[PDB]
């Protein structure tokens, strides 16, 4: 009947939810619990490079708050 | 409703072929899990429903 | 980790393509009062793997009249451009984040048309030549109309990125403001993907097989994979652009699930349309896209030029 | 005229795509000339601060420019906030 | 006797409602939508496919198959 | 036996499974037998359910179902489209005409069986054989190419 | 990652060399497509993506029409590629050798003239606004709508008159 | 930038050399013209991007527009030539010497 | 770098697929196997012969229209301008001129195919 299509539909559904979910999780894992920063303009790229220099570990995603200020 | 009745027919089709092994046997040999009245069985072992 | 991201994008897209072939067989069968494949595997789920293995263990054809270099180059080009078009889509986060995403999409689609053209010319056969020329006419018509459609839609959106489209459809689908050009975009995607009634290049009844009539086994498999990956691709692009899935900052899994459901619905609509309609004649396709779609597309482009100006709803740059 | 209306109805019956296209063209032409929000688009684009506001040297002769951003003087965007 | 399959009798004239109906038919693809609906109905029907070789198509005693020589 | 012999046998089983689960016939027919062939394509029997799908070009075909009377004027064309099929190819003669000439055996313009022109793998008898009989022949061909031992013969070489 | 632009420029030179050597127009259009893609990559590396993607799309449409035309009327029974003639293939390899010889001569004799291998990859991006919005290349082409309306109208009249011109030429 | 600009200038020189050295195919001559056009576009675009001349960035698009009009008219003339002779041969286009 | 990497991965994957497709199965090719396909008979003439094009005028028009598309494409950045009246007027003029050209060609039967 018409519900025999549903196994192939479910396989397609799993194979379509895997790329987006995995991409979001990989971005979060590689940026340390935060989303991957988007530098659409030179100002945002400069912010990312300033964060990378500020962190002292050459990783922009290691943010420094008020613990660096006396 | 009728959806639960369809699910009842489905679960009896699943648990109507003996066991899990019998269900897998009929599903991978005949590609069909319908339950029918056993009309007979011949001398060679073919079952007729 | 980026290579693992490449793998977890590429491999599930390929498996979804193969099960799209299976689900096309099942849906077409059930619309044709039959069942479709349910023997090879539990419910037919091993049928695409059987077909892939058979095609990759059948010998390829190298005809005497055929230009070998372009004959080899065309199918691998087609598959690479299909996966490249897949790469920048956000669900809701793209693997490759671009600024001019739809321009990348348009360039890669036209290069896929070139893959079809070079296959048809390299396979030195008259039916292949027919398929190449029909591809030329088809891509002329849908290229001009689809470019104007996408221009109007992104004029409503404000930028060429696609995360911007997610932010645009945060509150409402673009189907409600832009449903006529949504219909014209859907027809344009059908013609772009060469699906019935606008296939006209793998003409089963008019030609024999058209542009890939001399292709066998492996390269034919590459062409089929490229085409069906493009089907899922264009339906995914349609649901990203027009039917905006629910996006929440705290969880993107809801966006991925809604995107998957809408993309599956649009792909099933493609199979439904192939079942329902007879094939166009390829001059009638050009006459349609140049006499009905194009004047209305120009009018709606002017309307979407005017609309943010007199409503003060000019979209943000970022 | 009656013949004009009959021709328009015939066009709407047989070739509605061209009628819709011409109507949308005309509406896009005439709509910004009658809408009251048309000036607001240019004003919003002017108010969008893509560049840094370079301060001017105060010689004590211009009283209109504000000394501080949180001053009553200057181009406030209350119209945009309440838009 | 005979009948016409495509000849139209008289004319329906021109009306605003009829013109709008034809315009909606052309623009909104109404016959295409109802063709889609017909295919959808067939999708939700039950297929006519038997499970060969476990199910065989019906025959009659008159059926002419493989030859044989009989006995008393 | 040797461990590698078992691996070769399993690889043979895998290849034969793929080739018998994916059998694409050429869209080729000649007569009333081809009418019964599209009645096999019809929703009752569903060759597509069995995995059998027509392809128009002989390059994408795996099997050739000779369904009809092979005439003298047709024989070069039939040989041509058979030769243009790629190597793992099979031939199913269908009906008395393609088998041994049939009702036109003593005709001046009829090839007395398509086995004079192409090597036939499976003969399906009838005039016409029913779509049941043609489907039976297709399944018998699937069993026949399941019986193939190509890698095992290559290993034993 | 320093000689990437130089590699692209060399590939563009090779594609233009093949186009100059004039194979069958199918292969000429193929070489022009590859050259357009390479030029798009060069504009991408040097700056804004919009100009490169624009010339890529324009040349994709153009060589599509060119492919249709050369299958229509500019074709022959045996199309001529770069390898079908010994003279054309010899000119191809001789042009490659001459390119290598010329870049070596400009590297050694002329020192820092047009080509410097030590200085290669150092003078690609001269000055960039490190902090700044509204810097991409498409904004100038957008400023054609406002700053250069004369440019807009001459381009539009060129296309309009071109439609009339092609209709009158192919009127027959 | 200077090595890239020299390579682009040599690419234009090769395309001009191809245009000036005819073979039998007028379509190939038009392709050489389009290659000259492409080299001009890339030179103008990299010059504008190097000098940050966003005011002069409409110039490459204008070049593309007028050059595509040129290519369109060339294709129309090639259509007329092929209708006259059956081929696009510049050796057939020779009867105006007398 | 990442985009270049994934493009190269796609190239490698497709080259690997076509390479295994050409070197995995058994080869048996002869003259009739590799002769071109003409539905069972020999081709009367080569397929490299001239093949008439009935939409050549539409193709030239497509070139001009594609350049009109290239002109219209900087609109999403053009709508951010201060002088929106000039941009709106210029865009209206461009689209109206394009539409008038299309209408003139439709009137002069340029969209219709020859013969
Ligand atoms: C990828 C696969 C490449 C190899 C394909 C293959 O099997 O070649 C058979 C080949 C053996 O030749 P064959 O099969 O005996 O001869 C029949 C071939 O069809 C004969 O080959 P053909 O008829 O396809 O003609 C080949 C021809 C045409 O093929 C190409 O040009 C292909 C490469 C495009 C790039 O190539 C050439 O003439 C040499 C081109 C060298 C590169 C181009 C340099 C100048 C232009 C620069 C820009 C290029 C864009 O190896
Ligand atoms: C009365 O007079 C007469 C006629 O007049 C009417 C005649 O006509 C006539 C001639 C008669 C005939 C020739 C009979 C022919 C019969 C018919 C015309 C009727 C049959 C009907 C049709 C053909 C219509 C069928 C319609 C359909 C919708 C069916 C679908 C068919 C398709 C072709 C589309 C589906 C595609 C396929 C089956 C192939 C798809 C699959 C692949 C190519 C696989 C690709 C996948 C991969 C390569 C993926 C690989 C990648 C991975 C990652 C996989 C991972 C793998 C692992 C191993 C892990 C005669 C003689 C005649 O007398
Ligand atoms: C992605 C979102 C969903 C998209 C739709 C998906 C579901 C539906 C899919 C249906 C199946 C399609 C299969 C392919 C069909 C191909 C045929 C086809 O579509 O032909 C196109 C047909 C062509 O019709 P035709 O060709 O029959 O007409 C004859 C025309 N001549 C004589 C010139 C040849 O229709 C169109 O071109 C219409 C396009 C859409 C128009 C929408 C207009 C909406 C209203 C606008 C505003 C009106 C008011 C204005 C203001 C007034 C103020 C007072
Ligand atoms: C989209 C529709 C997909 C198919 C839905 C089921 C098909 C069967 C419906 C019932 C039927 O047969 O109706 C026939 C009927 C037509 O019957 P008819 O042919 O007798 O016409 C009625 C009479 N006149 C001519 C006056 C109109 O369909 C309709 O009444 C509606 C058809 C037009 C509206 C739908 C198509 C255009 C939609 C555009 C916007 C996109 C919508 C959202 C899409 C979201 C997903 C992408
Ligand atoms: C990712 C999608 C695509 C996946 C592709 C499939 C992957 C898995 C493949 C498993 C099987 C691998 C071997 C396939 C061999 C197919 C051809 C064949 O059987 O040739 C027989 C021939 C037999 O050769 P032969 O020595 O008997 O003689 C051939 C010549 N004749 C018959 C004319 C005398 O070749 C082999 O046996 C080669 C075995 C290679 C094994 C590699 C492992
Ligand atoms: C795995 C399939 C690819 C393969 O074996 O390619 C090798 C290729 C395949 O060429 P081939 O076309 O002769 O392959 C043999 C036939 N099949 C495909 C059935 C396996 O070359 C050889 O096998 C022999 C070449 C010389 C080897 C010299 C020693 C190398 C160590
Ligand atoms: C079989 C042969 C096939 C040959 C054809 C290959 C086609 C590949 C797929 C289609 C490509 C279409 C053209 C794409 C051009 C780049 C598109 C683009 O917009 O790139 C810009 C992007 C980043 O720019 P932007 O979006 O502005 O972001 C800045 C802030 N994030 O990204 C960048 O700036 C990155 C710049 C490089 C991107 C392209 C990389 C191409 C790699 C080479 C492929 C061919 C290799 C040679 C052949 C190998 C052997 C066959
Ligand atoms: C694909 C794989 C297979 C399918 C997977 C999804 C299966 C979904 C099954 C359940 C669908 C339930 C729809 C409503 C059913 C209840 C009902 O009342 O139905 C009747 C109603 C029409 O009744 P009526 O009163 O005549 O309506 C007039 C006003 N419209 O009917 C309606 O109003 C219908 C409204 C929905 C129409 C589309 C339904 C199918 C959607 C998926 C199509 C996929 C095609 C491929
Ligand atoms: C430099 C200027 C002189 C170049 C002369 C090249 C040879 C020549 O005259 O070719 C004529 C040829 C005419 O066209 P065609 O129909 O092919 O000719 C058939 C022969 N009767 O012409 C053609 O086929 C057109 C050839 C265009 C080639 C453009 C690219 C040339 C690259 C090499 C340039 C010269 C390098 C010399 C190096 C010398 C050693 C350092
Ligand atoms: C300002 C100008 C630009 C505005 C934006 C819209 C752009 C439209 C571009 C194309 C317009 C072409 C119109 C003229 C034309 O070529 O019409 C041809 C058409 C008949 O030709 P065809 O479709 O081939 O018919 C087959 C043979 N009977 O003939 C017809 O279909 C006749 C159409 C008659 C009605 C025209 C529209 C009237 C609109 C009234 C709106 C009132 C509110
Ligand atoms: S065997 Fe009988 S049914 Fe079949 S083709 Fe011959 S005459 Fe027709």
């Amino acid at each position: 009947m018409w519900f025999e299509i549903l196994p192939g539909l479910a396989i397609m559904g799993v194979c379509l939810v895997i790329p987006g979910v995995s991409t979001a999780y990989i971005h979060k894992f590689t940026n340390g619990g935060k989303e991957k920063r988007v530098a659409r303009v030179q100002y945002q790229w400069y912010l990312m490079e300033r964060d990378r220099r500020i962190s002292g570990v050459n990783r922009y995603y290691v943010s420094k708050g008020l613990e660096n200020i006396d | 409703m009728e959806l639960v009745e369809v699910l009842k027919r489905g679960v009896q089709q699943v648990t109507g072929h003996g066991g899990l092994r019998g269900l897998l046997r009929v599903f991978f040999r005949a590609n069909d899990i319908r339950i029918g009245t056993l009309v007979g069985e011949d001398k060679y072992g073919n079952k007729y429903y | 980790m980026f290579f693992i991201n490449i793998l977890t994008l590429l491999v599930p897209i390929l498996i979804a393509m193969a099960f799209l072939t299976l689900v096309e067989r099942k849906i077409l069968g059930y619309m044709q009062l039959r069942k479709g494949p349910n023997i090879v595997g539990p419910y037919g789920i091993l049928q695409p793997f059987a077909d892939a293995m058979k095609l990759f263990m059948k010998e390829p054809m190298r005809p005497l009249t055929t230009s070998m270099s372009l004959f080899i180059i065309a199918p691998t080009l087609s598959l690479t451009l299909a996966l490249s078009l897949w790469v920048p889509l956000p669900m809701p986060h793209p693997l490759i984040n671009l600024n001019l995403g739809i321009l990348f999409i348009l360039a890669t689609s036209s290069l896929s048309v070139y893959s079809i053209l070079w296959s048809g010319w390299a396979s030195n056969s008259k039916y292949s030549l027919f398929g190449a020329l029909r591809a030329v006419a088809q891509t002329i018509s849908y290229e001009v109309t689809m470019a104007i459609i996408l221009l109007s839609v992104l004029l409503m959106n404000g930028s060429y990125s696609l995360q911007t489209l997610i932010t645009t459809q945060e509150h409402m689908w673009l189907l409600l403001p832009a449903w006529p050009m949504a219909m014209m975009w859907f027809i344009s995607t059908l013609a772009e993907t060469n699906r019935a009634p606008f296939d006209l290049t793998e003409g089963e009844s008019e030609l024999v097989s058209g542009f890939n009539v001399e292709y066998a086994a492996g390269p034919f498999a590459l062409f089929f994979m490229a085409e069906y990956t493009n089907i899922i691709l264009m339906n995914a692009l349609t649901t990203i652009i027009f039917l905006g899935p629910l996006y929440y900052i705290n969880l993107p899994e809801l966006y991925s699930t809604n995107f998957m459901m809408e993309a599956l619905l649009l792909s099933s609509t493609f199979l439904w349309i192939r079942a329902s309609y007879p094939r166009f004649r390829y001059d009638q396709l050009m006459h349609l896209l140049w006499k009905n779609f194009l004047p209305l597309t120009l009018a709606l482009c002017m309307w979407h030029i005017s609309l943010p100006i007199f409503t003060a709803g000019v979209p943000p740059y970022m | 005229a009656g013949r004009i209306s009959a021709f328009l109805k015939n066009a709407w019956a047989k070739e509605p795509v061209l009628v819709v296209s011409f109507s949308v063209w005309g509406l896009a032409i005439i709509m910004p000339m009658i809408s009251p929000y048309t000036k607001y688009a240019s004003m919003i684009n002017k108010a969008t601060p893509y560049n840094y506001p370079v301060p001017v040297r105060d010689d004590g002769n211009m009283p209109d420019v504000p000394s501080h951003p949180q001053d009553p003087l200057g181009p406030s965007l209350d119209w945009l906030k309440n838009l | 006797t005979y009948k016409y399959v495509n000849k139209k009798e008289q004319e329906s004239e021109v009306d605003m409602k009829s013109a709008t109906d034809n315009a909606a038919r052309i623009l909104m693809w109404t016959e295409l939508i109802r063709g889609l609906g017909m295919t959808l109905s067939y999708l939700f029907r039950e297929p006519a496919t038997i499970n060969y070789p476990f199910e065989k198509g019906p025959l009659s005693p008159r059926f002419r198959g493989e030859h044989a020589l009989r006995r008393y | 036996r040797s461990r590698a012999e078992y691996v070769v046998t399993k690889l043979d089983d895998l290849i034969n499974w793929a080739r018998r689960s994916s059998l694409w016939p050429m869209t080729f027919g000649l007569a009333c037998c081809a009418v019964e062939m599209m009645h096999m394509a019809a929703p009752r029997y569903d060759m597509d359910r069995f995995g059998v799908v027509f392809r128009a070009s002989p390059r994408q075909a795996d099997v050739m179902i000779v369904a009809g009377t092979l005439t003298n004027k047709m024989a070069p064309a039939l040989r041509k489209v058979y030769d243009q099929m790629p190597e793992p190819r099979y031939v199913v003669s269908m009906g008395s005409c393609a088998n041994g000439g049939g009702y036109y055996h003593y005709s001046y313009s009829v090839v007395r069986g398509c086995d004079r022109i192409v090597p036939v793998d499976i003969y399906v008898p009838g005039c016409p054989p029913t779509a049941e009989a043609l489907l039976y022949g297709i399944l018998q061909l699937q069993r026949k190419i399941k019986r193939e031992q190509k890698l095992k013969i290559w290993y034993r070489r | 990652m320093n000689n990437y632009i130089f590699v692209l420029s060399s590939l563009f030179l090779v594609g233009c060399l093949g186009l100059a050597l004039k194979p069958s127009p199918i292969y000429g259009g193929l070489g022009l497509i590859v050259s357009g893609f390479v030029g798009c990559l060069m504009v991408l590396g040097f700056g804004g993506s919009f100009l490169g993607l624009m010339v890529f799309l324009i040349y994709l449409g153009g060589m599509l029409v060119v492919f249709g035309y050369t299958t229509a009327m500019a074709t022959e029974e045996y199309p001529e590629t770069w390898g079908s003639n010994w003279l054309i293939l010899g000119f191809l390899v001789l042009g490659v050798i001459m390119e290598v010889f010329l870049i070596c001569v400009l590297n050694y004799y002329d020192e820092v003239g047009v080509i410097n291998l030590d200085g290669l990859g150092d003078w690609l991006m001269y000055e960039v606004d490190d902090v700044g919005v509204m810097l991409e290349g498409g904004i100038g082409v957008a400023a054609m709508y406002s700053c250069a309306t004369w440019m807009m109208v001459v381009a539009g009249w060129s296309l309009f008159a071109g439609i009339f011109i092609i209709i009158e030429i192919t009127r027959d | 930038m200077p090595s890239t600009f020299f390579n682009l200038t040599m690419a234009f020189s090769l395309s001009l050399l191809g245009t000036l050295m005819f073979r039998s195919h007028l379509m190939s001559t038009l392709l050489c013209l389009e290659g000259m056009v492409l080299s001009l576009f890339i030179m103008t675009s990299v010059t504008s991007l190097n000098s940050n001349s966003m005011s002069s960035m409409p110039i490459p698009i204008t070049i593309l527009v007028f050059a595509a009009c040129e290519a369109a008219v060339g294709l129309a003339l090639l259509v007329k030539v092929s209708n006259t002779y059956g081929t696009d041969y510049v050796q057939n286009l020779n009867l105006l010497q007398c | 770098m990442n985009l270049y990497t994934v493009i190269f991965i796609n190239i490698l994957l497709s080259l690997t697929l076509i390479l295994v497709a050409f070197w995995l199965p058994q080869m048996n090719l002869y003259s009739e196997k590799a002769n071109p396909y003409e539905c069972g008979f020999d081709p009367t003439s080569s397929a490299r012969l001239p093949f008439s094009m009935k939409f050549f005028l539409v193709a030239i028009t497509f070139l001009l229209f594609d350049l009109e598309i290239a002109l219209l494409l900087p609109l999403p950045w053009a709508i951010q301008t201060i002088k929106t009246s000039t941009m709106m007027i210029m865009a209206f003029i461009l689209v109206t001129i394009l539409s008038l050209g299309l209408a003139y060609e439709w009137t002069q039967k340029g969209l219709e195919w020859t013969e």
